[PDB]
Order: structure tokens, then C-alpha cells, then sequence
């Protein structure tokens, strides 16, 4: 319903799953915390201190069209159709979130030749620029998580192993590129089970059921399903049945799917992408007022949910995100970073063709994609923003619009919070002494072998 | 270019006249029989539906063929300007491209135009809640995964092959093949290849190459697009195992003769499953008597008499009779829309000037029209017609045959000439023979499709 419109002035579209998959109806869900606002108000953010930034597009001030995807792909396109209803011109359409939405958006905008810079799809399907000719990314490939989880599932010698997905692009390459890798390093993939995009309640408890189908294989890798923050919410079952499961990008640092169902036991193995907090965000968020904050529709909803209050009743205003505790979401910096990129892209055009002045001449304002993409969006090449002041962390794209593969892999652990085990960075290191799992306390390491190892 | 058939109310074609291009290329080469009849069969019905007074009366409609390359990319490009209006286009007769169908429904949904569509059998376009607005003319191909299934357990083979294409007929039927396979099929997969959307350095070889690994698995049961039957049927070739497979070709397959042309000695015995099909005979005297390359209404014409003499400027294929049906169909809806929107007034009423999408699908869905061929044509609620199907077998001395009929009955006949050209009595596949003497445990491993015979030797008997 609603849509975020900032100023003018070369504005920037944005996608976000500010709200949650609904169910059969034709409607959303609630507002989803994590995941959803605090990516929105950190573009909002990285926005304002664009603006503010005396260097980056001095005369330029960038703007926003924020709409919702509402984590569907079909109403992903019937919202992004507003972007290509302009042909206010919008200049490139930032993110799509869940790969299979941003995989609807880009088909539908490469026909206008919008760029597309994405902060979260993973799926190695938009790696093809034969069919995404205009597309970048800010994260790695889902491939390289296919290496990592392989990499840790040899580690812990677990060469058997039972597969979930979820139908559409991720769960697919997901499991295809472990599949390969299984092979690849003698794992066994003992079962491979996927979900419908919106399947019942109760046929969750019967995967579970056919997971359970393998005694042998203890550990259940898990692909994201749609979004394991969200869809694993109705798949990590407490049915008295517990594994060891092995988690992709949908799944870490987050509380969203495992409050209320410790099924998912401290120790289940989850892969997050590389990235550290950026320090001032955190204040501009705890800092942010629902009544100054005119500016973001859905804020209000989110402090509606957050705190049982209704706005339009008292008990409200009461309460502060500084008073609460606030933990910065995993992926904020490549939505961060992704925003600096376009408008760094932008600036590198302003120093090109628009050097003798400060603001646009009018011919370049019916921006042409195709150049923009392929010249500028594509060869940008500068530090994050925000560092912590030791790392020389840069946001450079890859010849076929991807970042740099790089995970941190955490465990849940009770005394209940996460905990980074190690990282992967084209090699795996696990310290195992900071897990309960190493120096064996509750039984030996555990294992998943199709038959057990015998005698000479 | 499209064709651009001037009309009072305009409808349109998605027809891939043109095979997909290599390397980069936009474009490849004309499908002949798969396109050209196909378009051809669409602007006859067109023609014959504005001649006949009986249906839309003085309602004249039009068309804005395109072609879809077989390519999703370039389809998706050429099927925008159907809605360029953000000259209105009514209906969309779908791609036979099953992608293709796919993503043309998931963009034509948003500006509400209704799509009736030949072949695209894939069994992902049944869930209305992502295209409502999609509806098919044939079979799914759910009913197409059972009814294989079911042939092979009459067949009494086991241990089957599949091969697959990269995209949604492929793999999403050799998955619904699989789960029908593990759903007391009685049959278990023996090996699960995919192949590329663009194959690279003689990827068939390879892909033979694998199948031969599993040299038991003599029934290779296959879901491709022509061209990649063409490729691994010339790579079976090129390997000298003419005589070894057992082909089983899904409706890509059908009847087509690009697949079996020059090319007879590894495709005879291919049992194939189509949709219950009629030779449309006034079409075939359309198309033979048509003094052609001398009339150039349509553009593609000119290629076609190119390519099918090989000169500077038959049988009809199995789709086109679903192609004139979708045709009639959308015809049909449209009449009765008007009969029940402007009653009496004939000519395109002001009611006809701002169809709608949502109106019009109601009218689609609960049609009912007979066909031109007798069979009845109707869609249940997620719109896709009854299964019914044809078993044909590539018997040679472009020699297909009847040789069964499935529709909820398996009513095949193995009499009526079924050998699969070599042996006698319907060779079989199989993983592990039997052992009659008797085995201490005939030990099955976990798929329990087959065994180890370890023999009752000794006092253990
Ligand atoms: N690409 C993931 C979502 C990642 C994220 O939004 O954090 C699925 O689909
Ligand atoms: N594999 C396609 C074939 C369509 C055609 O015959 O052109 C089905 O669906």
C-alpha cells in the first residue's frame, strides 16, 4: 500500500521485505525486525550521510523510492512495476533481498536496462549475465557456501548427511552446488527434501518425519528454505526429534528462528557472511523517534509490533530503542555498502561527463542503464564505508557483478546467544575449543556415517 | 518483426518460429515444423474464425505474431510490446517454450491479459496463486510423469535412466518421475543427468558416456527439448550403440520429425507419449494448396521456402490442432463475453473496446466448444485440460504408430507391433536377474529395486 518517496533529484529505488510473507491470503504478514526495518533505516542512513558528505555528489542530492516486496515475487513485480511505469525516473532499483524476488525484478527491469545493485541475493543463478545483463551484487555466490558447508561437513567427518530445500532458485543451486561438492569430497547425501513456497504447517512435521526416515544421518544440512529467519521458524520442530543442523545464509546471527523452538539446540552450525557492525548506525537507530520519523510509513507499524501499543492509543513513546538492547543485523553493511557503490557510481559519472558544474545539465538526466552499468556501477573500486580503522576492506565488483567470498561460521550456544566458531576465506579454520562440541562433554563429536568404521 | 495483422480487436501469438542461438547469438536457425505449421495453424484459424459468421459476428480479430526465439531473454523482449500500452492486445496464445510460458505469465499477470497456451506442459504453471491468469489447452505433465511410470511398469522394466534439460520441463518432470517412481512405482532410478542449457565441446558424448556407466540401464527415459534429443540421439550414434537404448520420449519428443529425420537407426523403437492428437485435414489442404512464397502475408515465410528447398529466394506437427483449439477457445470466450455484455448488437460493441483481463478469464476458464476435431475442449479451476494421452513407437518398414492410449486405463497393446527393434517379446531392462536355486538373504541394498544373490551354499539351504 504505502511507498517511501524521498525528495528528488536522482533518486534511488529500493526493495526490502520490510514486511513478512503473509499466509494464503492476499495480504502481508507483521513487520519483520531484523531482516526487514534495520536494512531500511541503514540505507536511509547511508543516504542522509551521503548527502552530508561534502565529497560525494556536492550538488546531488539523492533521494528514495523504498517500496515493500512482502518476501513474495509476485507482488515483488507488482510493486516493482512502479519502477518501470516512469518510461519519476528512477535511476536504479537497490536490492530485492531473497534471491528469487530480486531474480522477478531484474527480468522485469532489464528490459528498461535498470541497474540492480542486490545486498542480499545469494543465489548463483544471477551470477549468468547472459540473462542479467544488468546486475551487481555485493555478495558472494551461494556456490562458495556450498565450499564452505562441504568444508565443515569434512571436518567433523560427517559423510552422512540429509538435505532441505525450499523450491525456487535457492533452495535448487543450493543444493545442487552441495550436492556436487558432496560427491566431490566422498559425502553421501542421504535424502533430499524441499518445501512449497507456502506449504502447510503439518507437512514441516512430515520432512521432519522423513529426516527421521535416515537414523544414520544425524546431521540435516539445511538451505535457507526461502528464509530460514522466517520459513525454518516453521521447520525447526520440537517433536522431540533433534539433529545437528548445518545452515546456510537464511540461517545466523539471528533470534527470529529459533525463539521459542529449541529444537534447534545450542551447537546447530550456521554460515553468515563476513561483516562487522558499523558503529554509528547503531546510534542513528536507537536515537530514531517514531514522531520525528515522519519519513519511514512502516517505522510506525514496527513500534506498533515491537511494543504491543498501538500509536493510536497511549502506553506508547514510553519505551526507546535505547532502553532496549539493539544488535546490529549481519547483513547492514552490504546494504550499506551497496548504496555508497551506486553513489559512487553516480559521482564517477558526474566526474565524466558533468565536471563543469555542480549539478546535472539536463542531458544526462534521462540516465542511460546500459552505460552506467557497464562503465561505472561495474568499475567502482573504493573502501567501505565506516571500517573498523584497522581493516582496508573494499567493495570492488567482480568481472560478472559479485563480491568477494568470505563467511564467518557461528554455533548456537546456550550461556542462549550465538557464537562465531571460525571463518572460511578459500580455506577453512574451525577453533573448536571455543564450541562445547570439542573436548567432548556430552558424548563423543558427533556423527553421521552411513555404516560404522570396523576392525582389521 | 511481427506480423501485425490489422484487426478490430487484436490478438496475439508467442510461437518460437526460431530455434535458440549459440555463442552469444540472438537468434538460431528456423524450426520449421515446429514453429512455421504452429503459426501457420494459428493464422488459419484466425482466418476461418473472421470468415464464419456464426462466431463474432462482423468482429474482425487481429494479430501481433512475434517470435519467441525458444530463448526466455529474448521472449520476455518481444512479448513487451503487448503491453507497450501501460491497439490493446486481448489474449496471448502462450509459448510452447515452458520457461518461456512461465515468465511470459509471471509479467503478462501484472497487466491483467489472459493466456491460453499450447503445449507448456510444466506442472509449476498449475499454481494459480502465481498465474491465475495462465491456462493450457493439453495435458500437464504430472498426468505425463504417471502415465511413464505406469508404461514402464507394464513394460515389467526396471532400473531406468533419466535424462533431463536445464529448466522447467526438465527438471521439474523428471522430478515429478522420480516421486511417482518412489511413490510404490515399482521402478528406481538408476542414474539422473541434466542437461545445460548451453551444452559446450560435445557435451552429449559425455552425457552417453554416463548412461553407458550404467550400461544396465538399457531404458533411458527422457525429457529434453528437440534439439537436445537430435544432439544425444547423433551422440548415441557417433558412440555405435545403435540397437543398445531403449528410448522413452516425453511429448517433447511426440511425433515430431526433426528428431528421427536422417536419423533412423538409433530412434526406432522409441515409445513416446503425446496428447491425444486428430490430423486436422482442412488445415493440411490449407497449407498444401497454399501457393506460398507467391502470397507473403506473413514475414517468415520467405525462410521457410529457403530452408525447406535449400535455394535463394510433409505431415503437420502434433501441437498445431492444440494451437487452432487455443485459438477457438480465446474466440469463443470472447463471443460469449459479448452475448453476454452487448446482446444483439453485432459489431465490436463499446463494451469490446476496454476488455479486461479479469472479466475475460471467467469466460476462458468455463468455455466449452467441442474442438474442431470433436474432442471436447474444457479447463477445471486451475485451468488446464483433461489428461488424456497417445502411445506411439518409432517403428521403421518417419514411420510412427499408434500402439496404445493411456488415460487413467494403461490400455496399451504389446500385439500391436511393440518390439523395440531388437530381440523378441519387449527386451528388458533390469538391474539384477533372478536366482532361482536360492539366495541366503537376495540381499537388497537400499534401494530396494534390486539385489545381491548370495546363493544358499552349504547346510545353510
Ligand atoms: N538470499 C537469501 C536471503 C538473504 C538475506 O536476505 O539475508 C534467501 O533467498
Ligand atoms: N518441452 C515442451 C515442448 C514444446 C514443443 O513441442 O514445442 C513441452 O512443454
Amino acid at each position: 500500500k504505502k511507498v517511501l518517496t524521498l525528495e528528488g533529484d536522482l533518486v534511488l529505488g529500493g526493495l526490502f521485505p520490510v514486511h513478512q510473507k503473509g499466509g494464503p491470503a492476499e495480504d502481508c504478514g507483521p513487520v519483520n525486525e531484523h531482516r526487514g526495518i534495520q536494512r531500511l533505516e541503514a540505507m536511509l542512513f547511508a543516504l542522509d550521510r551521503i548527502n552530508r558528505d561534502p565529497h560525494l555528489l556536492p550538488g546531488v542530492r539523492l533521494g528514495a523510492h523504498i517500496l515493500d516486496s512482502c518476501s513474495k515475487d509476485t507482488h515483488a513485480l507488482e510493486q516493482a512495476l512502479d519502477f518501470v511505469r516512469a518510461s519519476t525516473a528512477i535511476t536504479g532499483v537497490i536490492g530485492g533481498s531473497y534471491s528469487d524476488v530480486s531474480i522477478q525484478v531484474a527480468n522485469l527491469l532489464r528490459l528498461f536496462q535498470i541497474p540492480q545493485i542486490s545486498y542480499a541475493s545469494t543465489s548463483a543463478k544471477l551470477s549468468d549475465k547472459s540473462r542479467y545483463d544488468y546486475f551487481a551484487r555485493t555478495v558472494p555466490p551461494d556456490f562458495f557456501q556450498a565450499k564452505a558447508m562441504a568444508e565443515i561437513l569434512r571436518f567433523f567427518n560427517w559423510t552422512y548427511v540429509s538435505t532441505v530445500a525450499s523450491e525456487g532458485d535457492y533452495g535448487e543451486t543450493g543444493i545442487e552446488a552441495f550436492e556436487l561438492e558432496a560427491r566431490a569430497r566422498n559425502i553421501c547425501v542421504a535424502t533430499s527434501e524441499k518445501v512449497g513456497r507456502a506449504m502447510s504447517r503439518a507437512a514441516f512435521e512430515g520432512v521432519v518425519r522423513a529426516l527421521l526416515q535416515k537414523p544414520s544421518a544425524r546431521v540435516a544440512v539445511l538451505f535457507t528454505r526461502s528464509e530460514d529467519a522466517r520459513e525454518l521458524l516453521a521447520a525447526s520442530q520440537r517433536l522431540n526429534a533433534s539433529f545437528t543442523w548445518v545452515a546456510s545464509d537464511g540461517w545466523g546471527a539471528l533470534e527470529s528462528v529459533v525463539a521459542g523452538s529449541e529444537g534447534a539446540a545450542e551447537g546447530a552450525i550456521t554460515i553468515e557472511l563476513a561483516s562487522y557492525p558499523i558503529s554509528d548506525f547503531a546510534s542513528y537507530f536507537q536515537s530514531l523517534d517514531p514522531w520525528n520519523n515522519s519519513r519511514n510509513p512502516w517505522f510506525r507499524e514496527f513500534w506498533e509490533q515491537r511494543f504491543r501499543c498501538s500509536f493510536r492509543q497511549r502506553d506508547c513513546a514510553a519505551h526507546s530503542l535505547r532502553a532496549v538492547p539493539f544488535e546490529q543485523e549481519s547483513k547492514i553493511m552490504f546494504v550499506v555498502n551497496a548504496v555508497y557503490a551506486m553513489a559512487h557510481a553516480l559521482h564517477n559519472m558526474h566526474r565524466a561527463l558533468c565536471p563543469n558544474t555542480t549539478r546535472l545539465c539536463d542531458a544526462m538526466r534521462p540516465v542511460n542503464g546500459r552505460r552506467l552499468y557497464k562503465d561505472f556501477v561495474l568499475n567502482v573500486k573504493f573502501d567501505a564505508p565506516f571500517r573498523p580503522a584497522d581493516t582496508h576492506n573494499e567493495v570492488r565488483f567482480d568481472r560478472f557483478g559479485d563480491g568477494i567470498g568470505r563467511y564467518n561460521i557461528f554455533t548456537y550456544l546456550r550461556a542462549y546467544r550465538y557464537q562465531k566458531v571460525g571463518y572460511w576465506a578459500e580455506g577453512l579454520t574451525l577453533d573448536t575449543s571455543l564450541i562445547p562440541w570439542a573436548s567432548p562433554s556430552a558424548g563423543p563429536l558427533p556423527a553421521s556415517r552411513c555404516s560404522e568404521p570396523c576392525l582389521q | 518483426n511481427s506480423i501485425r495483422i490489422d484487426g478490430d480487436i487484436t490478438l496475439g501469438g508467442l510461437f518460437p518460429v526460431h530455434g535458440r542461438g549459440s555463442e552469444g547469438k540472438p537468434c538460431g536457425e528456423l524450426k520449421k515444423e515446429k514453429g512455421i505449421h504452429r503459426l501457420e495453424a494459428m493464422l488459419f484459424a484466425l482466418d476461418r474464425i473472421n470468415n464464419d459468421p456464426d462466431l463474432l459476428p462482423n468482429i474482425t480479430l487481429g494479430a501481433r505474431i512475434l517470435d519467441t526465439c525458444s530463448r526466455d531473454t529474448h521472449a520476455l523482449e518481444q512479448s513487451l510490446t503487448f503491453v507497450q500500452a501501460l491497439e490493446r492486445v486481448v489474449g496471448v496464445i502462450g509459448a510452447s517454450g515452458s520457461s518461456v510460458s512461465i515468465m511470459v505469465a509471471n509479467i503478462l499477470r501484472l497487466f491483467k491479459i489472459p493466456q491460453i497456451s499450447y503445449a507448456s506442459t510444466a506442472p509449476d504453471l498449475s499454481d494459480n496463486s502465481r498465474y491465475d491468469f495462465f491456462s493450457r489447452v493439453v495435458p500437464s505433465d504430472t498426468y505425463q510423469a504417471q502415465a511413464m511410470v505406469d508404461i514402464v511398469r507394464a513394460l515389467k522394466w526396471n532400473y531406468v535412466s533419466t535424462v533431463a534439460s536445464e529448466g522447467s520441463y526438465g527438471e521439474s518432470g523428471v522430478e515429478a518421475f522420480i516421486q511417482k517412481s518412489r511413490e510404490d512405482g515399482g521402478v528406481c532410478i538408476a542414474q539422473s543427468v541434466k542437461i545445460p542449457r548451453e551444452p559446450k565441446a560435445g557435451e552429449f558424448d559425455k552425457i552417453i558416456r554416463r548412461l553407458l556407466e550404467t550400461s544396465n540401464a538399457r531404458a533411458v527415459i527422457i525429457f529434453a527439448n528437440e534439439d537436445d534429443i537430435r544432439r544425444v540421439l547423433e551422440a548415441a550414434r557417433r558412440a555405435n550403440q545403435t540397437g543398445h537404448f531403449f528410448w522413452m520420449g516425453s511429448d517433447s519428443w511426440g511425433s515430431k520429425i526433426a528428431p528421427v529425420l536422417h536419423l533412423e537407426e538409433v530412434a526406432e523403437g522409441a515409445v513416446t507419449i503425446l496428447p491425444k492428437r486428430m490430423s486436422v485435414r482442412g488445415f493440411d489442404r490449407y497449407f498444401s494448396s497454399r501457393t506460398l512464397d507467391n502470397n507473403r502475408r506473413n514475414i517468415w515465410f520467405a525462410e521457410f521456402w529457403e530452408d525447406n528447398f535449400h535455394c535463394k529466394l510433409y505431415e503437420q506437427e502434433g501441437k498445431v490442432q492444440f494451437v487452432i483449439d487455443a485459438v477457438y477457445a480465446m474466440g469463443h470466450a470472447l463471443h460469449a463475453m459479448h452475448r453476454d455484455l452487448c446482446p444483439g448488437r453485432v459489431g465490436l460493441c463499446p463494451r469490446m473496446d476496454p476488455v479486461d483481463g479479469t472479466q475475460l478469464l471467467k469466460y476462458i476458464r468455463n468455455v466449452n466448444f467441442s474442438g474442431i476435431a470433436g474432442n471436447p475442449v474444457t479447463f477445471n479451476e486451475n485451468g488446464d485440460a483433461p489428461g488424456r494421452y497417445d502411445i506411439y513407437q518409432y517403428q521403421l518398414r518417419a514411420e510412427y504408430k499408434v500402439i496404445g492410449s493411456w488415460t487413467d486405463h494403461l490400455h496399451l497393446r504389446i500385439e500391436r507391433m511393440h518390439w523395440p527393434g531388437s530381440g523378441q517379446q519387449l527386451p528388458r531392462s533390469i538391474c539384477s536377474l533372478p536366482c532361482q536355486p536360492g539366495e541366503r538373504k537376495k540381499t537388497v541394498k537400499g534401494m530396494p529395486c534390486c539385489w545381491h544373490c548370495e546363493p544358499c551354499t552349504g547346510y545353510q539351504y
